[PDB]
């Protein structure tokens, strides 16, 4: 239940072996303090990031599907605006090497057998009070714009 | 009431050996009553959310 | 200090030399004391003084109280070389032994190479130092890098030859190679020495007492069975001379199943470990084999109390997944199946092809309540082992109890 402040400014640099599968490795250098995130995403205790937009926000979104595809768990990505649920979608499209992704709408639900969901709010309160199917699957939720 | 379980053998043993158990809690599996246990039965009537 | 120094009662010198029932009244040592706090740190510049107060600290069983007088030692003269203007050939020699030993045997597996360019600066003309081979000493020999090690283990003679300890290592450390009765040998020629009967001098003999052991237990192989059995005599020794000794029954546990193939004592072995500590490779091991195999995984839950815990133990149980299935399985028998997965995270990531890690975690996955991964984690165990018979029936049980009966039919067909 505790919630310690970390300084930003200490850093383990064994990323190849801290990370002891082959999860994900890119071209681009990440921030050192965001490796750190992902290093605490596997441990087990949860996270919250406190950044700026267009600026590598997307370190925690990129293994928040790539833990969980190896270890075999679900996530939702859920955001209140439903240009930006499409958005997202997009760029999970695009960045990601094969990966199942999905997207609820009013009418029908766009990939009926998808890994990573993607939501509204008010979708999202609509599994707790309804009761699921994708509660049960997924572990880490991620929550777009706190 | 009672319930098939099937463990292991013993030092790295890929499915052996075993010895069975019985699990008692609550009541019968199924949401109409409540269950709030997660591991519960589901039915042939329910969409990928709502 | 330095005059009560020398006439001091225990390293090698003496007051009676330099001059040129019934209690005592000689120069005691504990005079000596009460100098290196008051007066000393008063006065700026003071060398020689801050020298000799880190050499006695220093090799008497103390690799930290001299730390704050070393940086010092530095700043003394290294600042004063402005305004006064002197000399400083000697000072990055005796700093080198002074600093990195300090660094070396304190922390065991930290700093090692700690002067980098300062034991490169003494070993040039003279072909090291008795610090480029205590220092460097562990560089060569314990992290294993046998280029050097190998021939360079009496370049210890420029300064002493005949020093006791040093010029045994040239076959202790490289005993692997064949040069075993020549070891034993050399180790012989350094016993010579204390040879006493307490807690600050004996610790050495205690220490030699798993030295030679190992060597003569390893002498047997690089056939006969004549020194494996003569070997409890230096075994038995190690647990004896000092107090207590953790590595003298779990190095020589393992070797009891060698060749007379004794397993009745190897019982015995981690047994009589578990008073001391027993936190390594051999001992959880044999201890979930006995006990788990029984069955019995109540009591190998207790060995997750040290197995991963010991922290310098997670480095050399990394390439095998053996540490963590011993922990996982022991909670899901108990029945405890949240705590079951992040242990087999981890197993995964060490372990990708295999069964135990899969369809464990899997079975947790099925008993907690996410039967959709069970599905993918069981015919992934289809996948990776060639054709497993019980993730067939798991599966069955996964689909039936979701609902479909599409390969069910199919499945139950093979099995």
């Amino acid at each position: 239940e505790w919630a310690h402040v970390v300084d930003l400014n200490h850093k383990i640099e064994n990323f190849d072996e801290l990370i002891p599968n082959p999860a994900r490795s890119w071209p681009f250098e990440l921030d050192t303090f965001q490796k750190e995130a992902v290093y605490h995403l596997e441990q087990g205790d949860s996270v919250f990031v406190a950044a700026h937009t267009s600026a590598g926000k997307t370190v925690v979104a990129e293994y928040a599907i790539a833990m969980a595809h190896r270890n075999m768990t679900k996530t939702i990505y859920t955001s209140p605006i439903k240009a930006l649920s499409n958005q997202k979608f997009r760029d999970f499209k695009e960045t990601f090497d094969d990966v199942n992704i999905g997207l609820i709408t009013g009418d029908v639900q766009i990939n009926p057998d998808a890994n990573c969901l993607i939501m509204t709010t008010e979708i999202l309160r609509s599994m707790l009070y309804r009761g699921a199917d994708l509660i049960r699957d997924v572990e880490f939720v991620i929550f777009d714009e706190v | 009431r009672t319930s098939y379980q099937f463990k292991r053998t013993g030092l790295e043993g890929k499915i052996s050996g075993y010895k069975e158990e019985v699990d008692l809690k609550e009541v019968a599996n199924a949401n109409a009553s409540n269950s709030l246990s997660i591991t519960r039965s589901i039915n042939h009537n329910q969409n990928s959310v709502r | 200090i330095l005059y009560s120094w020398l006439s001091s009662k225990l390293s090698k010198y003496d007051i009676k030399s330099l001059e040129s029932d019934d209690i005592e009244i000689g120069l005691l040592e504990e005079e000596v004391v009460t100098v290196l706090t008051e007066n000393i740190v008063k006065c700026k510049n003071n060398i020689l003084a801050h020298r000799i107060l880190c050499q006695y600290y220093l090799l008497t069983k103390e690799y930290e109280a001299a730390l704050p007088y070393i940086k010092n030692g530095i700043s003394l003269i290294a600042y004063n070389i402005k305004d006064l203007g002197v000399h400083l050939p000697l000072t990055k020699r005796e700093f080198s032994l002074d600093l990195a030993t300090v660094y070396t045997y304190v922390d065991a597996p930290k700093d090692h190479n700690a002067a980098l360019k300062l034991y490169d600066n003494i070993l040039s003309g003279d072909f090291s130092n008795i610090q480029a081979k205590m220092g460097k000493g562990i560089i060569f020999i314990e992290r294993k890098n046998w280029k050097d090690a190998m021939t360079l283990l009496t370049q210890v003679h420029e300064q002493s030859p005949n020093n006791l300890e040093v010029l045994s290592e040239l076959s202790w450390s490289k005993a692997h190679m064949g040069y075993m009765d020549e070891a034993l040998a050399g180790l012989d020629t350094v016993i010579k020495g204390i040879k006493g009967m307490d807690l600050r001098s004996i610790d050495f003999r205690a220490l030699n007492l798993w030295r030679q052991a190992k060597v003569y237990i390893m002498k047997h192989a690089s056939a006969k069975q004549e020194n494996v059995k003569c070997a409890f005599k230096l075994l038995i020794q190690s647990i004896k001379i000092l107090d207590t000794f953790a590595p003298g029954f779990s190095t020589l546990g393992d070797i009891y199943c060698h060749y007379y193939k004794d397993h009745l004592r190897a019982f015995k072995c981690y047994f009589k470990a578990f008073d001391l500590d027993a936190g390594d490779y051999t001992a959880a091991k044999y201890i979930t084999e006995t006990y788990a195999s029984k069955p019995n995984w109540q009591a190998a839950s207790s060995i997750a109390s040290r197995l991963i815990k010991g922290e310098k133990a997670k480095a050399e149980l990394r390439s095998n997944n053996w540490p963590f299935r011993v922990v996982g399985i022991a909670h899901l028998e108990k029945q405890e199946e949240s705590d079951s997965i992040e242990w087999f995270q981890s197993a995964l990531r060490v372990d990708p092809n295999d069964v135990e890690s899969w369809v464990g975690l899997g079975q947790a996955y099925h008993a907690c309540g996410r039967i959709e991964a069970s599905i993918k984690v069981f015919d992934k165990a289809i996948q990776l082992r060639p054709s497993h018979t019980f993730a067939q029936y798991f599966k069955a049980i996964s689909l039936c109890d979701v609902g479909e009966y599409l390969e069910s039919l199919d499945i139950l067909e093979k099995v």
